[PDB]
RNA sequence: GUUGCC
């Protein structure tokens, strides 16, 4: 439906996407080492 | 490991009566029910301290670390 | 002493165990690797080439695991138990020696390190192989120890014994909904793993295979074989005179569909429509490539020209799918032990072998040219000093392949995990009960519960009233006592022999009377095609006792099909039994007598020809019998002994053939936590969690089992007096009242101990670290924290520690990370503090405390901790017939009943078990129990059969107690007789494990997770409960509306969130961030999980758009 | 690290009650509660296959771990100052290698490093000083003698009485 | 003092810091500490 | 994160 901005369906499809905030893709230190072992999702997001 | 001092349910002593009855076994050889009853247990709940004991003492102290 | 044969059988029983022991499957394997398995791998890789500069090679001509060919000494070797302490792996090298060209001419160089092999304690190759109790005084391991078992780099592992389905011949399925399929699955010994099926859709018999584009039906692949006169294919496959023309015939029509009718048309239908994996040649025939497809195909056979062996075994896969169509009645089951083929260790770790070996000598391949592809270096260069960079790849390999249980093979790809664990040194006999369990694989069948059920063709084979429970009911299972796997021996010999023995070959018979005869199966393929069988199977027999064929070979000879089936393959279950040939058996008490004399053991006896062994198949056709005085005439193998159905962990329950069959299993899991001795040296050892009993006893009533396996030389839990009646109300279900002062007599002190360890690691810069402590004030250097430091910085030996007490002073220094700047300025005070502290809810000592070094340099430190404990309440005891109990109330002495003597009771129970769990052995236990150290004489209570109770009551009432031991007993509370009597005497009672001080748990307000903020989960992580879903269905029925709110936002979770109004997503501490006004904000609290939603879902394109109503004027 | 009130700067961490909280011995007001425990390309490309050069000898020479990693650092910083242009790969890691192992004191000497590669030992020194000059090691420990009696004595196939002839 | 002994050796050596890890009187690389001379407190029960 | 056990 129309009356609110986002209502076109241009939308659904991506052009810009968002970066979560960081507190939900936490720097994990597994002390084994002094190099911090970073989770999945960065590097995902760090590839494109 | 070595004998119990005390009997688990009456409460009398045994400690002097464990190297004793081995006495008992390598000379006069006799029967081990009769042997504690020349010992003097005369109760029933002495008499499985003795018989049930394992000397697992006897098999650690060889492995000394003073040679 | 007058022997006979009717009850002094037994007493060969130990002779099958003295020369051939516990732990079989295990060494036996190991053995056979090591000696006579490596030669046959070096003949199959030997002569690596390189194609630049062709005129080099190198070839190995042996390979050789210990002792060297110049020195001859024995060996030189670190022993394992001062190996085991120091996280090393327990290793001897492996030496070859190679010839090849140098040069101007070849040379041979011998005994060239490799790598080095873990060998597992025990096998030949250790130095505990063959020792008299003085060498292993020396090394300080312990006689009773069972072995068997790898140490790699610390901790103890073992491979499992491990099964698959058979490999290598044919089964039957059948489904409902789907159409009626039969496996035929088989490995050649190289690269490849094919499995073949044999599939009716809608009435018409087809085919396909995983290396074929599509499906191709059944006369095409017979007609491709050979067999092209089509009345053939129905004559082999129907036969005459019967339904089986009525389905088949359908089949025949496609022939006349595609038109090919000859054996030169018949194999380019398959090649036409053959998926073609790449050789990158491909010169393809499109004659040639037909008939390897009909060469990599059910890989049992394989041919030279003729295709005629080949052919008529796909005919006989084929009447299979036909004769189930008729009724469903012949179908067969995947878990028929008959279909199992164990597997043991050493031919299962030579696999793991393979694939590291040829990942050797392809990279030194690879570097060989790459030196080689210069004009200069090409004529007094040496290969063999880069030998040595790739030679510690079959170490690293093999070592974490014991560690982390899981195989990366290659020429299988094939991902086995689990494949090894870590054994339990928590009793004595949980370190032999895991020495013997069998592994199942898994293949996702959760929904049926048939091999979650036991077979009754397992009589004998492995034990039956061992398996654990839970997370396995039926898939973890035990071997028997008396036990052996079978091994291969060859094939070609018996197919030159039964040849001998008047049969015939397949290439001269028709198949019109096939059918009417028999036929033998070698390994599932048709090859003699026999008549008369009886008087054939019987000079078979008479052959094998006599001993001219191996021993290990059955002749199941079943009639519900025409077939006959001879196996030779290895790796099944089998038990011996003694041959009965009439109504007389062949036991001979005169060959009896000689064998207690000790002139001939065991082995002498299969020899002769009295004793040969039985597999599951040969099971079937004979008539075993179960006691000499139940004897037909009609009538072979009687038993060797009928107690001999249950492991070496079973059989230590007294009486199991009167208890209840479900109370057997609840013990084999729990006797193997009971708290007791664990060897000789265990005083000696540093490892993780032990835990140690003070005064144990050896129990009361024994059995032929634990007098096998030494059980009675240090054994767990004490023998108590228990006098079973309900008091004072605390014994409702299943508790138990013990005094308070037979436990301070010493009672079950048992004792636990504590590895702690740590790493002096050594960093870029060349720095250390340091154990320097104790440090002053106002006079004194002992802290409150520094009681226990000792002057080496060591916490000193023999003093008691609390909470807080650090006892190793570590430090560490602060640049860990920098570059290596080359001078000498700055380095005199860099080491920040990180010691170790001990927590704990009870004060506990350190028992010894050791240093030394590892592998590489480093300094090591490993000090052990040690706390005893009263057994009070809430503990867990046990009865060794499963009936569970915490300890309810521990009362003083003058409470208890006592008797005419003065005995107290120790452990009282209340009698609401004994009708329900049926537990019979226990009642039995006590009457045999009262009357043994009455008479001074240790009394045998063994597994079907054992000390009867009609004389034991005889020597109870000679004494002046009761005839069923329920003497009479005074009340200790109030001084007068029971209105009743008590059932009386002692029981053997084990401790058992988790006691409660290290399961008590409580946090206040503690640590919250990093990613969600919700509490920890696990104990040593600080605890914090999980309040669950239906936990939360169970609150919400009561109508509750505050209490369901609290905790779960305000105890747990609570959050501060200022949200906006219009557009409405949240914002930060005081903004909207999206319009940026700052003005409409409106504070409210919501869970840290309902905001770390409300911006992952965001993070994706969709938005949570928040709307807000005010509370007030409804 | 500064209290609120007393500004103290001590804090000490109370873990009997399983709060692990934080707070100062002066006055007693807690700090935080709550704990929050946490559960070019060519340029990577040619030192990649240095470190594998590095963990090539090492295994071959019975070189203790600590030392290759430590031999790394050597040849990072070597890298930058145009040392290893025109060299060979195969000499350049072997005088990089050497100097950690005198930097340990270990038994290593340095024709071992040599014998090997089958050359000669006067060219794997020529660019061992050519280097040790460029990038300035001042301080470095003389290869005492005494190291290498007690290493020589294992190989040597002696009695069992080995203490005693060292 | 009563420093380090050795496994079997069972030889008293004081080692300086920083320098050794083997014992002497034999080649084994274990030493364990010798028990202190510090009065420790018990109860009897 | 992955397994073992009650
Ligand atoms: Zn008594
Ligand atoms: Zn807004
Ligand atoms: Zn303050
Ligand atoms: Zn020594």
């Amino acid at each position: 439906d129309a009356t609110v901005p986002s209502g076109r369906p241009e939308t659904y499809i991506w052009r810009y996407l968002p970066a979560p905030p960081v507190c939900i893709r936490p720097s994990v230190m597994m002390q084994d080492s002094p190099a911090s072992n970073e989770d999945d999702l960065t590097v995902k997001l760090t590839e494109i | 490991m070595i004998v119990p001092v005390r009997c688990f349910s009456c409460g009398k002593v045994v400690g002097d009566k464990w190297e004793s009855y081995l006495n008992l076994l390598q000379e006069d050889e006799l029967d081990e029910g009769t042997a504690l009853s020349r010992l003097g247990l005369k109760r029933y709940c002495c008499r499985r301290m003795i018989l049930t004991h394992v000397d697992l003492i006897e098999k650690f102290l060889r492995y000394n670390p003073l040679e | 002493d007058e022997i006979n044969t009717a009850q002094d059988k037994w007493h060969l029983l130990p002779a099958f165990l003295k020369v051939k022991g516990l732990v079989k499957q295990h060494l036996d394997s190991f053995n056979y690797f090591v000696d006579t398995d490596l030669k046959k791998i070096i003949k199959a890789n030997q002569l690596i080439l390189s194609d630049v500069d062709p005129e080099f090679y190198l070839k190995y001509v042996d390979i050789r695991v210990g002792k060297k060919s110049s020195s001859s000494t024995k060996d030189y070797l670190t022993p394992p138990h001062e190996c085991r302490l120091r996280d090393m792996t327990y290793s001897a090298p492996i030496y070859v020696d190679i010839e090849y060209t140098r040069g101007r001419n070849i040379i041979m160089h011998k005994d060239v390190e490799i790598g080095r092999m873990p060998i597992m304690l025990r096998s030949n190759k250790c130095i505990l192989y063959d020792a008299d109790e003085s060498k292993m005084a020396k090394l300080n391991e312990c006689p009773l120890d069972p072995g068997g078992y790898f140490i790699v780099n610390g901790t103890e592992k073992v491979i499992l014994v491990q099964e698959q389905l058979s490999k290598n011949r044919i089964i039957v399925e059948a489904d409902e909904k789907k159409g009626i399929v039969q496996a035929s699955v088989t490995s050649s010994t190289h690269e490849r793993k094919s499995k073949t099926y044999v599939i009716t859709k809608n009435g018409k018999i087809y085919l396909k295979h995983n290396s074929i584009a599509e499906e191709i039906p059944i006369a095409i692949v017979l007609k491709a074989c050979g067999i092209l006169s089509d009345l053939e294919i129905m004559q082999l496959v129907c036969g005459n005179d019967s339904s089986y023309q009525d389905i088949f015939a359908v089949n025949l029509e496609e022939s006349s569909k595609l038109d090919i009718y000859t054996q030169q048309q018949a194999l380019e239908y398959i090649g036409a429509k053959v998926k073609t994996m790449r050789r990158q040649k491909l010169t393809i025939l499109q004659e040639g490539i037909e008939a390897i497809a009909t060469t990599v195909i059910a890989h049992l056979t394989v041919e030279a020209l003729d295709f005629r062996e080949k052919a008529l075994y796909i005919a006989m896969m084929t009447r299979r799918v036909v004769m189930a169509m008729y009724n469903p009645k012949m179908i067969d089951d995947r878990d028929y032990v008959g279909n199992k083929r164990l597997e043991l260790a050493g031919q299962l770790i030579s696999l793991l072998f393979e694939d590291l070996f040829k990942k050797f000598n392809n990279d030194f391949k690879l570097s060989i040219d790459k030196v080689l592809k210069k004009p200069n270096r090409a004529m007094e260069y040496d290969a063999l000093l880069s030998i040595n960079v790739h030679s510690n790849n079959i170490t690293s390999g093999l070592n974490r392949a014991i560690s982390t249980g899981n195989w990366s093979l290659k020429r299988f790809k094939m991902e086995r995990a689990g494949v090894t664990h870590v054994l339990s040194r928590l009793s004595y006999i949980s370190a032999l009960g895991m020495m013997t369990r069998i592994s199942s694989q898994f293949e996702k069948s959760r929904k049926v519960s048939g091999p979650r059920a036991l077979q009754p063709s397992q009589f004998g084979m492995l034990c039956t009233a061992d398996t654990p429970e839970g997370e396995a009911c039926g898939l973890v299972k035990n071997l028997a006592l008396m036990t052996h796997i079978t091994t291969d021996d060859e094939e070609e010999p018996i197919k030159k022999l039964c040849y001998v023995l008047g049969v015939e070959d397949i290439t001269l018979i028709d198949s019109a009377s096939l059918h009417l005869n028999y036929g033998v199966y070698l390994n599932g393929t048709l090859i003699g095609s026999i008549r008369f069988p009886t008087k054939f199977v019987t000079q078979f027999r008479h052959l094998r006792r006599t001993g001219k064929v191996s021993e290990f070979i059955s002749i199941y000879s079943n009639s519900h099909q025409m077939a006959v089936h001879i196996a030779t393959d290895g790796g099944r279950i089998c038990r011996p039994l003694i041959i009965v040939s009439d109504g007389q058996s062949r036991v001979k008490d005169i060959h009896l007598r000689k064998l207690l004399d000790g002139e001939l053991d065991f082995d002498d006896f299969l020899k002769l020809g009295l004793v040969e062994y039985l597999d599951v198949n040969e099971e079937n056709d004979s008539y075993i019998a179960l006691y000499e005085k139940d004897i037909v005439p009609s009538m072979t193998h009687l038993e060797i002994e009928p107690f001999t159905i249950l492991g070496a962990v079973a059989g230590l329950i007294p009486y199991p053939h009167h208890n209840q069959s479900p109370r057997n299993t609840y013990q084999c899991a729990m006797g193997k936590q009971a708290i007791g001795a664990i060897a000789y040296n265990q005083f000696k050892r540093i490892d993780t969690l032990l835990y140690l009993m003070t005064y144990p006893q050896q129990p009361m009533v024994k059995t032929k089992t634990i007098e096998l396996i030494d059980y009675d030389k240090l054994p767990a839990g004490q023998n108590a007096t228990v006098a079973v009646m309900s008091y004072s109300g605390y014994d409702i279900e299943d508790a138990l009242v013990l005094n308070k002062s037979s436990i301070d007599r010493g009672f079950g002190r048992c004792e636990t101990r504590r590895k702690t360890t740590t790493v002096l690691k050594r960093y870029a810069n060349h720095t250390q670290d340091i154990i320097g402590g104790m440090r002053v004030d106002e006079n004194g250097d002992p802290i409150w924290q520094h009681q226990s430091l000792g002057p080496d910085g060591l916490g000193e030996v023999g003093m008691k520690v609390q909470s807080g007490q650090i006892y190793i002073n570590k430090s560490v220094p602060t640049n860990s990370a920098d570059a290596p700047n080359p001078n000498n300025v700055n380095v005199q005070t860099q080491y920040r503090e990180a010691p170790v502290i001990y927590r704990g809810p009870e004060p506990s000592h350190i028992d010894q405390v050791m240093m030394s070094v590892s592998d590489n340099d480093q300094a090591l430190i490993k000090v052990l901790l040690r706390q005893n404990r009263r057994p009070e309440l809430g503990d867990k005891f046990s009865s060794r017939h499963g009936q569970k109990g915490v300890c309810g109330i521990i009362v003083k002495q003058e409470d208890m009943p006592f008797n005419d003597q003065g005995i107290v009771p120790d452990i009282i129970m209340n009698p609401h078990g004994f009708p329900s769990r049926m537990t019979v052995g226990k009642m039995i236990e006590l009457i045999s129990g009262k009357a043994g150290v009455l008479n001074g004489t240790l009394e045998y209570g063994t597994c079907f059969g054992g000390s009867k109770l009609e004389d034991m009551s005889k020597i109870l009432v000679d004494q002046g107690f009761n005839y069923s031991g329920k003497d009479m007993l005074y009340s200790g509370i109030t001084g007068e007789c029971l209105q009743a009597y008590i059932f009386f005497g002692p029981i053997y009672y084990q401790k058992l494990k988790h006691m409660v001080l290290d399961k008590m748990h409580a946090r206040a307000r503690g640590p919250r997770a990093v990613l969600t903020r919700q509490p920890t989960e696990g104990r040593s992580r600080d605890g914090g409960l999980r309040l669950g879903e239906m936990e939360r269905d169970c609150v919400i029925a009561y109508g509750a509306s505050q209490l369901l709110l609290e905790r779960l936002m305000i105890s747990s979770d609570a959050f501060e969130v200022d949200v906006c109004d219009k557009c409405g997503l949240m914002g930060y501490s005081g903004w909207c961030t999206t319009c940026k006004s700052a003005e409409n904000i409106i504070k409210m609290t919501i869970p840290y999980a309902a905001k770390l939603l409300f911006q992952e879902l965001l993070s994706m394109n969709i938005a949570p758009r928040l709307r807000l109503e005010d509370i007030f004027q409804q | 690290p500064v209290c609120k009130n007393c500004h103290g700067t001590e804090f000490e961490r109370d873990l009997s009650n399983a709060n692990n909280d934080l707070v100062c011995k002066a006055c007693g007001v807690v700090s935080e509660d709550n704990p929050i425990v946490s559960e070019l390309e060519s340029r990577e490309a040619t030192l990649n296959n240095a470190r594998r050069k590095l963990r090539a000898v090492s295994y071959a020479l019975h070189i203790p771990e600590y030392i290759t990693d430590a031999a790394f650092q050597w040849y990072k910083l070597a890298l930058a100052n145009n040392f290893v242009q025109g060299r060979r790969s195969q000499n350049v890691i072997a005088s990089c290698l050497y100097v950690a192992c005198r930097k340990e004191k270990t038994h290593h000497m340095l024709i071992d490093f040599s014998s090997r590669l089958q050359v000669s030992v006067y060219s794997i020194g020529a660019t061992f000083l050519k280097m040790v000059k460029k990038l300035h090691i001042t301080e470095l420990p003389l290869a005492d003698p005494s190291l290498f009696i007690q290493h020589f004595a294992e190989k040597l196939d002696l009695a069992d009485k080995k203490i005693k002839v060292v | 003092t009563l420093k380090y002994i050795c496994a079997e050796c069972s030889s008293k050596l004081s080692l300086s810091r920083t320098d050794a890890v083997r014992c002497k009187d034999c080649g084994h690389r274990i030493l364990l500490k010798a028990r202190t001379k510090r009065l420790v407190q018990f109860e009897a029960r």
